[PDB]
DNA sequence: GTCCTATCGATCTTCGGAAGAGATTCAGAG
DNA sequence: CTCTGAATCTCTTCCCGCGCGCCGTAGGAC
């Protein structure tokens, strides 16, 4: 059976690795074998905005939004495992995309 | 039932009619 | 002239019914009494009876009922089972020779780890011969993409 | 409901449809792993009622705040689940079917009405011989059952000036053709024609049956079932036992057999199966 | 063995039967005849509607008994309705009448 | 192994019940 | 030629509580 791959994107790291720990553990308990998680490069945007309402110009505040990514690969999903996943609630605020094969 | 105390009730119902 | 005759057969054993007749014809060497026993099938409309190209002899009448998983033929009387018709054979030989995933539609997956689950279509992967249906994982309606053959309409 | 009398009579098919809240089509009740009721089955949530106490199956509503509303995620109506034991459904038979009771009571009511022997009506019903109706310009009587060899004779001796049907359909046409009151007047005057006390008594029975059918609002075809109502599921529970299994229910299995046979008959009639096959399927459906 | 209130059967809401199950004694037909031999009608009505069959009634009775009212509202025995459905599942239209 | 469809659709269901009554077929003759 | 007899068939009936104990879809195809 095809492995199921979960891509987790979150803005807070500790929360992403909390949801990850949950997921890996959950899989391991239901006796599936799971590869990862593997840290996928963090995409940190940036924005420089002039703080002064009028014309100081050299008054920039730099704000960066950092997106954290984790890949959890679960080899051979046993339908019981699928139900394990599918009743548990994964920390919200967290984006999960699943690919199958 | 239409007997005994039930008959009393039914009889009252039919007489008060 | 071997007029076709229709025989009742154990549903699910209909293939074994045709084969068990095929062996018994040769073993009883009545090859001069039987044409072929049709079990039409599409990618089998009626899991049920079989058609046998046959003649009507009392030896053949008992022969077919001597094949396992065969009650007998379907006809007017048990003394004489009847053929089907002239045109009925041709019509059967004719046929023996001769669903879009809507947004918002609720389907079940047909195969894979998500098979037989309550899912809702989220988007249309049309030109790739694929599908994408929302599922209830992690307490979320996470976007999950699947193959086309995973539909259960 | 307050009441003061109980009335019993035959149920017209449209009355049965009035009883029903849906038409059960798929002969499945619940998954063998999950315990949810399969829609359009013997335990359909939207047909008979929700399973949850006051919640819909889809889970969209779990409060009295949405009582009486209709969900669109599963289709079940949310109300008190008790109604689930009162709603009935109906199965529209692909072909007519004789009501067994009225066929084989102590006398044969359908036979008495048609004055046709029980053996012959049973032979007709189980698709063993034809019976000529609307025989027209033919030496074929009003009913005059006739065998397949006899039918093969009539097929060429006469053209379409006769009609010879098989099974309950022929009986339904006979029932549909019964000029009941005129028939009763004729028989009640024919009674004075003879003194056959070995026949006057059964003639009195036949005329009494004709008078009872005339006076009551009952109509002859109502002796032939066309829509079969299904019992509310909560009266035939599929209760589980120790472990992931549900206790066998007799009525559920009888309904399952009937539904499967009837669906097969519909499939064939759609695919134009040969006359022999459809006749056999109709006989099996009647016996189911 | 003695039973006040406990498990109730599903198809018909009459109380369960047995010792290993918290069930009540069966009031047989002979007992019904004996009650009818006396004039006891209220006793029978209670015994066959409130104690056993009418689901709404047996709770309103429970409340009154706790309240100390000792009055019953019989309603109608559910089993009878089940019977009606069982006959209505056939080709029979049997129904209640007003007059 | 799980998950599906279906019923001896090449048998022989038990002979160790009485009975009581209708229903259904058959005689001797008008 | 079929009318009243019997004669042979099917259908229906058999006290009532209690209390355990156990046992409870199947074969073959992907
Ligand atoms: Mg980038
Ligand atoms: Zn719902």
């Amino acid at each position: 059976n095809q492995r199921i791959r979960i891509r987790l994107k979150a803005f807070d790291h500790r929360l992403i690795d909390q949801a990850t720990a949950e997921i890996v553990e959950t899989a391991k308990r239901t006796g599936a074998q799971v590869r990862g998680p593997i840290p996928l490069p963090t995409r940190k945007e940036r924005f420089t905005v002039l703080i002064s309402p009028h014309v100081n110009k050299d008054a920039r505040d730099q704000y960066e939004i950092r997106t954290h990514l984790r890949l959890v690969d679960i080899v051979e999903p046993t339908e019981k495992t699928v139900d394990a996943l599918m009743r548990l609630d994964l920390a919200a605020g967290v984006d999960v995309q699943i690919s199958l094969g | 039932i239409p007997a005994g105390t039930g008959y009393a009730y039914h009889q009252d119902r039919m007489r008060r009619r | 002239k071997k007029r076709w005759y229709v025989v009742q057969a154990f549903s699910g054993f209909e293939g074994r019914v045709a084969t068990s007749l095929r062996e018994h014809i040769k073993l009883h060497n009545m090859e001069d009494l039987f044409g072929e026993v049709m079990v039409p099938t599409e990618e089998k409309f009626f899991p049920g009876y079989v058609l046998v190209q046959m003649v009507m002899n009392d030896a053949s009448w008992h022969l077919v009922r001597s094949v396992p998983r065969v009650m007998g033929f379907i006809g007017g009387t048990s003394d004489r089972p009847a053929p089907i018709s002239d045109k009925e054979v041709d019509a059967i030989m004719n046929r023996l020779q001769q669903t879009l995933f809507e947004p918002g539609e609720m389907v079940r997956v047909n195969d894979g780890p998500f098979a037989d689950f309550n899912g809702v279509v989220e988007e249309v992967d049309y030109e790739k011969s694929r599908l994408k249906v929302s599922v209830s994982i992690f307490g979320r309606a996470t976007p999950v993409e699947l193959d086309f053959s995973q539909v259960e309409k | 409901e307050e009441f003061d009398a109980i009335k019993i009579a035959l149920a017209s098919p449209d009355m049965i449809r009035s009883w029903s809240f849906g038409e059960v089509k798929k002969p499945e009740t619940i998954n063998y792993r999950t315990f949810k009721p399969e829609r359009d089955g013997l335990f359909c949530a939207r047909i008979f009622g929700p399973v949850k106490d006051y919640e819909c199956l889809c889970g969209k509503y779990k409060r009295l705040k949405h009582r009486g509303v209709i969900c669109e995620k599963c289709g079940v109506e949310v109300t008190q689940t008790k109604v689930r034991r009162e709603r009935m459904g109906h199965i529209e038979l692909a072909s007519p079917t004789a009501h067994i009771w009225f066929l084989k009571s102590l006398p044969s009511r359908i036979g008495l009405l048609l004055d046709m022997p029980l053996r012959d009506i049973e032979r007709v019903l189980y698709f063993e011989s034809y019976v000529v109706i609307e025989g027209g310009m033919t030496n074929l009587e009003r009913q005059q059952i006739l065998t397949e060899e006899q039918y093969l004779d009539a097929l060429e001796e006469f053209g379409d000036e006769f009609d010879a049907k098989m099974g309950a359909e022929a009986i339904q046409a006979l029932l549909k053709s019964m000029d009941l009151e005129q028939e009763c007047e004729q028989l009640r005057e024919e009674l004075n024609e003879t003194n056959s006390e070995t026949k006057r008594k059964k003639l009195t029975k036949r005329i009494k049956l004709l008078e009872a059918f005339v006076q009551s609002g009952n109509k002859p075809e109502w002796m032939i079932l066309t829509v079969l109502p299904v019992l509310p599921p909560d009266l035939r529970p599929l209760v589980p036992l120790d472990g992931g299994r549900f206790a066998t229910s007799d009525l559920n299995d009888l309904y399952r057999r009937v539904i499967n046979r009837n669906n097969r008959l519909k499939r064939l009639l759609d695919l134009a199966a040969p006359d022999i096959i459809v006749r056999n399927e109709k006989r099996m459906l009647q016996e189911a | 063995h003695a039973r006040s209130t406990g498990s109730y059967s599903l198809v018909t809401q009459q109380p369960l039967g047995g010792k290993a199950q918290f069930g009540g004694q069966r009031f047989g037909e002979m007992e019904v005849w004996a009650l009818e031999a006396y004039g006891a009608a209220y006793t029978l009505q209670e015994m066959l509607t409130v104690k056993s069959d009418d689901v709404n009634g047996r709770t309103k009775m429970y409340k009154n008994i706790v309240d100390g009212n000792h009055q019953m509202e019989p309603g109608m025995p559910e089993s009878f309705n089940v019977l009606l459905k069982e006959i209505r599942s056939l080709g029979i239209n049997i129904e209640l009448e007003d007059e």
